[PDB]
């Protein structure tokens, strides 16, 4: 502090409605912790089973293209 | 093959076949004008026992061998097609060539997951 400027520094910080936080805090964690697991659901889902599915069976068509049965 | 000399034993024979294909090919261009009925993709229905008659006749016996290089010519890429399917069971080994192997540039084009040996 000083007459002209006034900045404090904290590490943590939020607005002390209570002497306590960390029942606010909570709501934080479990919003990251959905949103983490149902990214990498998503990811998981529409990349690895989609992908492989696609890739799955392509050749035996390409190798008959020139049959005449 | 079947020659001996006088105090003289036989000799080892080479022969060499061009294009055998163009004799099912010629038989095929006179079938229907001798009154038969075609069969499969308009191949006469005296395909495999014309070809196995003259096949039959290249063979090493007891008095005599003969050593034997053939080309069949597969028409339109197609190793499906009935004539090279009926040709492939009386080879001991096949070559097989494609055309993937050629048009990259690769001599001899020689695909190494098709060909055979006994």
């Amino acid at each position: 502090v000083q007459p002209h400027v006034v900045t404090v520094l904290a590490d943590t910080a939020i607005r002390a409605d209570n002497l306590d936080e960390a029942a606010i805090l909570e709501a934080r964690k479990n919003a990251e912790q959905l949103l983490a697991n149902q990214k990498s659901d998503l990811d998981s889902a529409a990349a690895l089973a989609a992908l492989a599915e696609t890739a799955a069976q392509l050749e035996t068509i390409r190798k008959i293209k020139n049959r005449a049965q | 093959r079947d020659e001996k000399d006088e105090n003289g034993k036989g000799r080892d024979v080479l022969l060499f076949v061009d294009n055998i294909y163009r004799y099912t090919l010629a038989g095929t261009e006179v079938s229907a004008l001798l009154g038969r009925m075609p069969s499969a993709v308009g191949y006469q229905p005296t395909l495999a026992e014309e070809m196995g008659v003259l096949q039959e006749r290249i063979t090493s016996t007891k008095s005599g061998s003969i050593t034997s290089i053939q080309a069949v010519y597969v028409p339109a890429d197609d190793l499906t097609d009935p004539s090279p399917a009926t040709t492939f069971a009386h080879l001991d080994a096949t070559v097989v060539l494609s055309r993937d192997i050629a048009s990259s540039g690769i001599y001899p084009a020689i695909d190494p997951l098709d060909s055979t040996s006994r």
